Order: structure tokens, then sequence, then C-alpha cells
């Protein structure tokens, strides 16, 4: 299983034209907030490929 | 893209701005490709 | 930039930056070679009715 390769799976907006966004924030999926801290429907913005 | 204008202007007024005409002429178009919304300068 | 008219000496002069100058319908009236920094005119050959 190669994981070197990752893609940004969950993002809370659209990119524009040209845009790189390597930001380390989690993404708030359920209605409990996350706060920077994994749980329940808090999962990393960045999958690797399998 | 990050483009520069420019003009260099003899003046000899105090405190304020002088009022004229001068047109700006473009040196450097640099491409950097990022997001910009703060700036501060020296 | 490809086209096709007279090329000519010119008198006007161009700002560093200006690489083509263009007339009211927006066709390269004016040019600068990209070897020699010198401006030559776009006069288009002679048309007429016959
Ligand atoms: C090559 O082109 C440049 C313009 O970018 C010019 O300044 C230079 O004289 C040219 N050299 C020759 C050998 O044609």
């Amino acid at each position: 299983g190669n994981y070197n390769y990752l893609y940004r799976l969950f993002r809370k907006s659209n990119l524009k034209p040209f845009e790189r966004d390597i930001s380390t924030e989690i993404y708030q999926a359920g209605s409990t907030p996350c706060n920077g801290v994994k749980g329940f429907n808090c999962y990393f913005p960045l999958q690797s490929y399998g | 893209y990050f483009k520069i204008y420019s003009k260099h202007t003899p003046i000899n007024l105090v405190r304020g701005l002088p009022q004229g005409f001068s047109a700006l002429e473009p040196l450097v178009d640099l491409p950097i490709g990022i997001n910009i919304t703060r700036f501060q300068t020296l | 930039l490809t086209g096709t008219g007279v090329l000519t000496e010119s008198n006007k002069k161009f700002l560093p930056f200006q690489q083509f100058g263009r007339d009211i319908a927006d066709t390269t009236d004016a040019v600068r070679d990209p070897q020699t920094l010198e401006i030559l005119d776009i006069t288009p050959c002679s048309f007429g009715g016959v």
C-alpha cells in the first residue's frame, strides 16, 4: 500500500483557480465541534491513496 | 500574477502631495501565485 | 504575432515595456523587433476597388 499520495477529501469551500492550500486545519463534519481534536464526525482533511 | 507599476517624479512640496498628472509605467510581472490579503510595509 | 503589411522605419518612440502598438481596430500598427530593439511601422499594403 503506497500511501505517499494524499488528496483533500474534506474542505469547507471551493478553491479559486491556481490555488494551493497546505493548511493543516481539521474539518467539522458533524454538529459536534471538533476544536482541533479528532473524535466523532471529525476526520483528517487529507486522505491517503491506497 | 503580481504586477508592479512605478513612476519617479521630482517634487519639492514639503508636506503633502502635489497636484498634477503623471502616469505609472509597469516594471515587473512577478509570478508568485500565492494568496495575499494583508500586507505590511517597512 | 503573424500578419501582412509594409514594414517601414518608425518615428514613434516606444517605452521599454511596450512591445507592439495597436490601432482602433486592435491590429498591430507598430511593432518592436524582438532581436533588434527598433520600432517598425506596419502600413497595410495597398488595397482598392477595381
Ligand atoms: C539578441 O537579442 C537581444 C534582445 O533580447 C539583443 O539585445 C542582442 O543584441 C541580440 N544578439 C544578437 C547576437 O543578435
